[PDB]
């Protein structure tokens, strides 16, 4: 449902702030 | 001095207190025209490679990712050659969050999505309504620039409506340019992007809650049943 309307992310290039 | 406002002020004056309050938050003339330009440039340019790719979704479903979103997309970390100004905009984004301090929700802010740079070709594509994080990926603000000039949405459409949770009544933001966004990730702010009639323009970065994000992705790792 909801999951597959998300905006993709990528799970492994994260930014570090 | 040049944009954006210094980010302390800026953050602990109004996008906290207007995030706690509303968890939407709309700063425009974010970086003024120059800036906005420039950065409106790279994307085009960065548009013009033809890179882009269709905005693809968390769980991919329905016949395909267009019936979801109508945009395609190209992510930047913005260090790139020709998005240095991109990476601009994303190290401003970098400077409010961080000058949030801890007073974003319970969010600990401590890492961000590389910028979704996304367009939406303009031929009536969109985004369905739907919440950036509606399963605890981590992220939990979202936050965009607009690089639309002259934006009319009576004309183009391209409103990014968002559905404050609880609430009756939706938000209408003009993807216009020069304008942050920012709005809660989760399922307090569904939203959509209204067909858009003319190539609309957006950069896009998640910043991710610590906890939630490292939990996110320990959890993507697996399946369980
Ligand atoms: O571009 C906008 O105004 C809104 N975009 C999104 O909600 C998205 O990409 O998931
Ligand atoms: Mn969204």
């Amino acid at each position: 449902d909801l999951e597959m309307l998300a905006p993709y992310i990528p799970m492994d290039d994260d930014f570090q702030l | 001095q040049t944009k954006p406002l210094p980010a302390l002020k800026l953050a602990l004056e109004y996008i906290v207190p207007c995030m706690n309050k509303h968890g939407i938050c709309v700063v425009d003339d974010f970086l003024g025209k120059e800036t906005g330009q420039q950065i409106g440039d790279e994307v085009r340019a960065l548009h013009d490679t033809g890179k882009f790719t269709d905005g693809q979704l968390v769980s991919q479903k329905s016949d395909s990712s267009k019936d979801i979103r109508g945009d395609k997309i190209t992510w930047i970390e913005g260090k790139e050659p020709g998005c240095e100004t991109i990476g601009l905009l994303m190290s401003s984004m970098d400077d409010l969050i961080r000058h949030c301090n801890g007073k974003l929700g319970s969010y600990k802010i401590n890492g961000r999505t590389k910028a979704m740079v996304a367009c939406y070709p303009g031929n009536g594509t969109g985004y369905v309504r739907h919440v950036d994080n509606p399963n605890g990926d981590g992220r939990c603000v979202t936050c965009i620039y607009y690089l639309n000039k002259d934006w009319d949405a009576k004309v183009s459409g391209g409103i990014l409506r968002i559905f404050p949770e609880g609430k009756a009544q939706f938000a209408d933001i003009e993807p216009k340019f020069d304008r942050l966004l920012f709005f809660w990730s989760d399922r307090r702010n569904p939203h959509e992007v209204q067909p858009a009639y003319a190539t609309r323009y957006a950069i896009t970065v998640w910043y991710f809650d610590a906890d939630e994000r490292a939990a996110a992705k320990v959890k993507y790792l697996t399946g369980e049943k």
